[PDB]
RNA sequence: CUGAUG
RNA sequence: UAACUAAGCUGUAAAAAGCCCUAGUUAAAAUAAAAUAACCCACGAAAGUGACUCUAAUAAUCCUGACACACGAUAGCUAGGACCCAAACUGGGAUUAGAUACCCCACUAUGCCUAGCCCUAAACCCAAAUAGUUACAUAACAAAACUAUUCGCCAGAGUA
């Protein structure tokens, strides 16, 4: 899907999210899913540049109170 | 206790001595371990033959001198004549892959010579002279 | 036999502007003197394709492939007088002659005026 | 790693000369080989020689 | 009519291909310090791919450069130069166990 | 397996994904057939050679009042039944 | 197998070469 | 009604992507004297060795944290038409549901 | 640079090395070759005792002369350097800067070969 | 660009005039090509000693 | 011959231990392949026999590598069976 | 090492 | 080919024969061949080719096609040169009833360079070239079964 193209950027930059995956929960939403949920709406907000769609969602994830570990 | 198995080449300034002498002044024991005989010759660092002993000069015979005990006694027979001339350390240079290869090296120690290094100088041609044909046609 | 001068200013540095103002060192390094046989092969190929052909841009044509094989045949013959025992190059020459003859036969059967 | 196997055997699709001529088909069997027993050698030779060294001189 | 159907796109999780130790480098015949890192220190034998770990080009380039320097007179054939004995060990062979 | 391609939805990074529309469409017919054969007084045998759920399958067949085989299937069980099971034996009318 | 025919032609060729050497 | 593709696009296994180095909470469902059969939940169960610290705290039903390395161990060998599946997954043990 | 002369001169003094290098460069220029650069690699110990001109050489000065020369005058310079009693081992090769470096892509994952044998039941 | 590049290099070529100075500057400017490699793939130069 | 002596195929003994240093040198020559090369260069082998030996050794190395890889892959299932008696 | 035939 | 040391060296399951103008170490041209790399699979039409450098260079805007043309591993022939080493033949020594064989020693043609011939191989990857397909479908074994355009061959076995 198109979400995988953003999940690849998330797993390349931050790796695995802080909240571990819970495969038992059917409606479980991970940090990468929150990142792509922010990305799909920042795409609707009229933005085309990938940096302007990526680092702004990376900063918008701090609004909820989660941590992001950029793998150097 | 940093010990390296590499030989102390003269290009360095390392301080390693054996009975006061350097690695270059220590005599050499050339051991030609063939398939039917094992010859040992202890020469000085200036390439002067000090002692010589083979399994043939010890009263052995045709197939007797090809065994390993013959080379073990040949090492003692060479080490006696080497110690008689004032030799306490030696560098052994092995030539050829034979049955009396290690036996002569341990026989020099059984005859009273301290080995400081073992050099394997075996003639291996880079496809030069064509060897003889194979047996059991 | 053609005589390409050693100062021919080979085609890879012939169609560029500002080549005659540069000094003799650069002109000698960019001339046929410091070149191998491939550069002379290209110079001979263009010198023959300019005077024998009418459309030097049409390379896929039969008369273009004939004049492209002629220079290879001539280089093979030049190689053969120096290397007599060279059976691989003798085979390349004897097969390029047959390919040029086949293309000449097709050109004679298709366009006789260009063939002559 | 495992040596390459592409273009090694003689097949119809292989255009070049075969590199390997396997004695038996390269199929992984369902049983490993039994461990080979080591050939024994004579012992106490260096001690028997020094034992006979006493006799030869005495 | 369905929007959640998968689309025929390229693989986004495509991990980049691994490189050889000399990928995008210049193997020369005058750097015997570099050429000695792939020979045995005791006999001078050139190591193979299973020891060096070089993708197919640089193994042949290293072999040709070693064989060129050894006959041009820059690197010894029988042994490794002891001046380059303290070089970083890149090969995957262990003699002393 | 080559005969699994029409029953697949796709491949999610190496692992094949079975579609569930055809899964349910087949399961409806399977459940209907097994319910009809159990209605018509048919012998139903739950067969499975898997050493993890063999006890679950024995207990399920026992609670169902049908028969089970989760052990080593003998050679002539179904073909050589009048010699493996008994003189005159009724073969199962359905194998699940 | 095919070595039987190979050996038959081998014996034929050897006997023919010996006949040529004699005559 | 909900379509299978629509539920599969939003299933968490689809959100995980590649199963390499992923943090997954898995529950132990079987106990062996030294081996723990943990069910991370995807397809198979991974078998891990009981660590030295807090070894008594690992009982049947305990939820632990794992770093998934492979979803299913399969490989090909000489003269095989299909793969040799191990019917197991590869993952390491890190902790037991820190909270 | 087109050609490269890996000159191994005899280990001598500074003015004798300079006169040998002057005459070697002048002989390189007589053949119709322009010299690009001359790099002294230093005087090191030879890897092996080179026997040249009835002399056992244990040391030697390394020099690198790059130059543009026609394809015909390489062997003649080789015969000129073969008779010089101050050169230990002359060798003219192509310059490594001529061949452009290629994209060393890296190890491509090659799979195990399949369908090498039929599907007969063994 | 190739001829413009070779134009600059023609000024540093060795001629009959620059011969005596280039030989003397080469005899006093020793050059080394040796450089090693690591397991990570990084170049290390021995010039730091 | 023309190279420097006492550099190649030379290891120094440690604390008078010669028996183990000889094993070290034998492991050097065996890992570098000089032992089998010397034993093979005793009698000349024809090129067809050399090609046959190389092909046999390559097929044997392929088989041994794949068998060892399958052993290291199936080593996990060597544990005790948890479903004994089902 | 060697050692034929029915 | 020289110098020091020793009376032995080589040789095999074991011996004998042979060389003691022999053997070990230190220096050494010429000839022949081209360790590891190579667990690589490239080049060439095939044969064949992997020590290094340089020059020339690997046909066809690409179907098949001879009895025509050009090549063609080893062995062999002619003339000239080289000959470290190996080695047909041969001569000695073993074994054997015999051994004009396997095993050991010495040596020759030959293998090496130039020029000219000879044109044969289990020259086989026993699978023809060119474009394809994975449909129907396992005589057996082996390298799975087949299409379309062709060329070259095959009519029981021995004789041959
Ligand atoms: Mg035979
Ligand atoms: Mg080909
Ligand atoms: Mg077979
Ligand atoms: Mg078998
Ligand atoms: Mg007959
Ligand atoms: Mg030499
Ligand atoms: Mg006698
Ligand atoms: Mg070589
Ligand atoms: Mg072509
Ligand atoms: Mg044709
Ligand atoms: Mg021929
Ligand atoms: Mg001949
Ligand atoms: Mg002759
Ligand atoms: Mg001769
Ligand atoms: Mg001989
Ligand atoms: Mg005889
Ligand atoms: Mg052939
Ligand atoms: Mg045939
Ligand atoms: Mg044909
Ligand atoms: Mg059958
Ligand atoms: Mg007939
Ligand atoms: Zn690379």
């Amino acid at each position: 899907y198109h979400e995988d193209r953003i999940r690849a950027k998330f797993y390349s930059a931050y790796g695995s999210g802080p909240k571990a995956f819970d495969l038992f929960n059917p409606n479980f939403k991970s940090t990468c899913q929150r990142f792509v949920e922010k990305y799909i709406e920042l795409q609707r907000l009229g933005e085309t540049d990938e940096e302007k769609l990526f680092v702004e969602a990376g900063k918008a994830l701090l609004a909820e109170g989660v941590t992001l570990r950029r793998v150097g | 206790s940093s010990f390296s198995i590499y030989p102390p080449i003269p290009g360095q300034e390392n301080s390693l001595r054996w009975a006061g002498k350097k690695f270059e002044e220590i005599p050499i024991a050339h051991i030609k371990a063939s398939y039917n005989n094992t010859q040992i010759q202890v020469v000085s660092a200036a390439h002067q033959p000090l002692a010589h002993a083979s399994c043939g000069t010890e009263g052995f015979r045709n197939a007797k001198k090809g065994t390993g005990i013959a080379a073990q006694t040949a090492g003692i027979a060479a080490a006696a004549k080497a110690t008689g001339k004032g030799v306490t350390h030696v560098r052994v240079v092995v030539k050829g892959l034979g049955p009396g290869r290690l036996s002569a090296i341990k026989g020099l120690t059984m005859g009273g010579l301290e080995v400081i290094s073992i050099t394997d100088n075996t003639p291996i041609p880079h496809n030069g002279c064509r060897p003889r044909k194979a047996r059991r046609l | 036999q053609d005589d390409p001068p050693p100062s021919m200013l080979l085609l890879d540095y012939q169609n560029v502007p500002g080549i005659h103002k540069v000094d003799d060192v650069v002109k000698r390094l960019l001339s046929l003197e410091m070149a191998n046989q491939k550069e002379k092969l290209k110079i001979k190929k263009m010198q023959l394709m300019n005077k024998v052909l009418e459309n030097p841009e049409d390379t896929s044509s039969l008369e273009a492939r004939i004049v492209a094989l002629t220079v290879k045949i001539r280089n093979y013959e030049e190689h053969m007088q120096k290397h007599r025992k060279d059976k691989a190059h003798k085979r390349f020459l004897l097969m390029s002659i047959d390919q040029r003859k086949k293309m000449l036969k097709n050109l004679r059967e298709t366009n006789y005026a260009v063939f002559e | 790693a495992t040596p390459s196997l592409r273009g090694r055997l003689a097949r119809l699709g292989n255009p070049r000369r075969p590199i390997l001529k396997p004695n038996k088909p390269l199929i992984l069997a369902n049983h490993v080989g039994e461990r080979r027993r080591e050939k024994g050698e004579a012992t106490c030779i260096t001690e028997m020689s020094v034992m006979m060294a006493c006799w030869k001189q005495n | 009519s369905n929007e959640d159907l998968p689309v025929p796109m390229e693989n986004p999780y495509k991990e980049p291909l691994k490189k050889c130790i000399l990928c995008e480098k210049h193997v020369d015949y005058k750097n015997v310090q570099l050429l000695s890192q792939f020979i045995s220190p005791f006999t001078g034998c050139i190591y193979g791919r299973h020891i060096t770990g070089l993708c197919g080009k640089k193994q042949k380039e290293i072999t040709k450069a070693i064989k060129r320097a050894q006959i041009l007179g820059f690197m010894p054939v029988t042994y490794k130069d002891p001046a380059y004995l303290k070089d970083p060990k890149v090969c995957n062979i262990k003699y002393r166990e | 397996h080559r005969f699994m391609e029409p029953y697949l939805f796709g491949s999610r990074l190496g692992q094949d994904i079975i579609d569930l529309e055809q899964t349910a469409a087949h399961l409806q017919l399977a459940l209907n057939f097994t319910a009809h054969v159990a209605y018509r007084e048919g012998i139903i045998l739950f067969v499975s050679r898997h050493r993890q759920f063999a006890h679950l399958i024995e207990t399920t067949a026992r609670d169902c009042g049908e028969y089970a085989h989760t052990r080593y299937f003998k050679g002539g069980l179904l073909t050589n039944a009048p010699l493996l099971l008994g003189p005159g034996v009724r073969l199962p009318d359905l194998i699940i | 197998k095919n070595i039987l025919k190979i050996r038959r032609r081998k014996m034929n060729h050897h006997k023919y070469r010996k006949l040529v050497k004699r005559t | 009604v909900e379509s299978f593709a629509s539920m599969l696009r939003h299933s968490p296994l689809t959100q995980m992507g590649p199963a390499k180095n992923k943090l997954v909470i898995g529950q132990i469902f079987h106990i062996v004297e030294d081996d723990l059969y943990i069910d991370f939940g995807g397809k198979f169960h991974c078998v891990c060795k009981r660590p030295e610290v807090d070894g008594e705290k690992y009982q049947k039903g305990t939820r632990v944290r794992l770093r998934l390395l492979d979803l299913e161990l399969t490989s090909r060998f000489l003269g095989a038409t299909t793969d040799t599946t191990i019917l197991e997954a590869d993952a390491v043990l890190l902790g037991l549901q820190e909270s | 640079p087109r050609y490269e002369l890996a000159l191994i001169l005899k280990a001598m003094q500074r003015p004798e090395t300079a006169a040998a290098l002057k005459r070697t460069l002048e002989a390189l220029m007589d053949r119709g070759a322009v010299v690009r650069n001359l790099e002294n690699l230093g005087e090191r110990m030879l890897p092996y005792k080179i026997s040249a001109h009835n002399q056992r050489h244990s040391r030697g000065g390394y020099f690198l002369v790059d130059f543009y020369a026609p394809a015909t005058t390489v062997e003649s310079m080789m015969e000129h350097l073969s008779r010089d009693i101050d050169v230990i081992r002359p060798n003219i090769v192509k310059h490594p800067l001529t061949q452009e470096v290629k994209e060393c892509e890296g190890i491509v994952p090659v799979p195990l070969e399949e369908k090498l044998y039929s599907t007969k039941k063994r | 660009q190739e001829v413009l590049q070779l134009q600059e290099e023609a000024k540093t070529f060795i001629t009959r005039e620059n011969l005596e100075a280039r030989v003397e500057e080469a005899l006093d400017s020793p050059k080394s090509y040796n450089w090693a490699i690591t397991r990570e793939g990084l170049v290390v130069r021995p010039q730091q000693k | 011959a023309n190279h420097l002596k006492f550099i190649a195929r030379t290891v120094m003994v440690q604390e008078g231990n010669v028996e183990g240093a000889y094993r070290t040198l034998n492991r050097i020559l065996t890992m570098d392949g000089l032992i089998e090369d010397i034993k093979r260069r005793r009698y000349y082998e024809k090129p067809c026999r050399r090609r046959q030996r190389e092909s046999y050794e390559t097929c044997r190395r392929i088989y041994n590598m794949e068998m060892a890889r399958k052993i290291n892959f199936l080593m996990r299932k060597n544990r005790a069976d948890p479903w004994q008696g089902c």
